[PDB]
């Protein structure tokens, strides 16, 4: 799913990372979001 | 509990080790191996940042 | 584990 | 590529390191023997004086 | 392509032996390694 | 000439001279050879020219 | 062959490309025309 086209999925993933996930997991999620944005561009 | 009555929440992934940051260790090994001058002259062997 | 040269 | 390149490069590099440290060891042993011979010559010159 | 596939044909023991023989020879000859051409080299023009 | 390893050659040239000159020589032997529409990379052996 | 071919990867390097480049520069000192096909970039890009 694209990041700009599926912001609800990204918000749910961020909420899950806040519920279960460290700062390294947050950085990995941010890198995955950046990769999805680059793929969508 | 039924027969007695009938009578952490977050999960955090641990951080990868700083010694397993393999790029910095590889570059330190490259500097220890490449820019070293001739062995006939002697000189200090730059210690390997190999570890694990 | 032996070495095979190009010419053989 | 083959995995023999890694063993080849590592063996060459460790041979370089071992040769360099052995050259230091022989150089310092010869340097200390040269100092000992210099001290013997100085003692001989002192006795002759 | 065959050298890329089948690896270096000189074994690591052979290369270490060759390198060690060269080290012991050049140590026995008191060889001074050739330096980099210095900026203050007084023979740059004639070599050029 | 045909059977010269460039890593071992780099090690021996590093023995006899400065490492910058040895690296320049070893990188200069590792070049692309072209004739008309034929082309490859020399990664093993010696460029005699 | 060095720039204008669009089979050249012209963006920022990924990390795994960097470990590949460092390992290949460890096993093949200064053979950049040999390292570059294996990494996936050009010789000048890998050197830079």
């Amino acid at each position: 799913c694209d990041p700009r086209t599926n912001p609800e999925f990204w918000a749910k993933w961020e909420q899950f990372e806040v519920q279960h996930g460290n700062e390294d997991t947050f950085k990995e999620m941010l890198r995955v979001k950046r990769s999805v944005q680059a793929k969508y561009n | 509990s039924a027969m007695a009555r009938e009578s952490g929440a977050p999960i955090r992934t641990p951080r990868a080790p700083a010694q397993e940051d393999h790029i910095a260790n590889e570059i330190r090994n490259i500097k220890a191996l490449t820019e070293t001058q001739s062995s006939l002259l002697g000189g200090e062997n730059a210690p390997l940042a190999e570890g694990a | 584990n032996a070495v095979i040269l190009h010419e053989d | 590529i083959n995995d023999k390149f890694a063993q080849f490069s590592e063996a060459l590099f460790m041979a370089d390191r071992h040769a360099r440290e052995e050259v230091r060891q022989r150089a310092m042993m010869q340097q200390r023997l040269a100092e000992k011979e210099r001290q013997q010559k100085e003692e001989h010159l002192r006795q002759l004086a | 392509h065959n050298h890329m596939k089948d690896g270096p044909y000189v074994s690591s023991e052979e290369a270490v032996a060759i390198y060690t023989t060269t080290v012991h020879w050049l140590e026995a000859r008191k060889f001074s390694p050739i330096p980099f051409p210095s900026v203050s080299y007084k023979h740059d023009t004639k070599i050029l | 000439y045909e059977k010269i390893e460039l890593t071992l050659l780099n090690s021996l040239l590093r023995l006899i001279m400065d490492h910058n000159l040895a690296d320049y020589i070893t990188a200069k032997n590792n070049v692309t050879l072209t004739y008309k529409d034929m082309s490859h990379v020399n990664s093993y052996g010696m460029i005699r020219g | 062959n060095e720039w204008l071919d669009p089979s050249i990867k012209k963006i920022e390097w990924s990390r795994e490309e960097d470990e590949k480049l460092l390992h290949l520069a460890k096993l093949m000192p200064t053979q950049w025309r040999t390292i570059a096909p294996i990494v996936g970039r050009t010789a000048n890009q890998c050197l830079e």
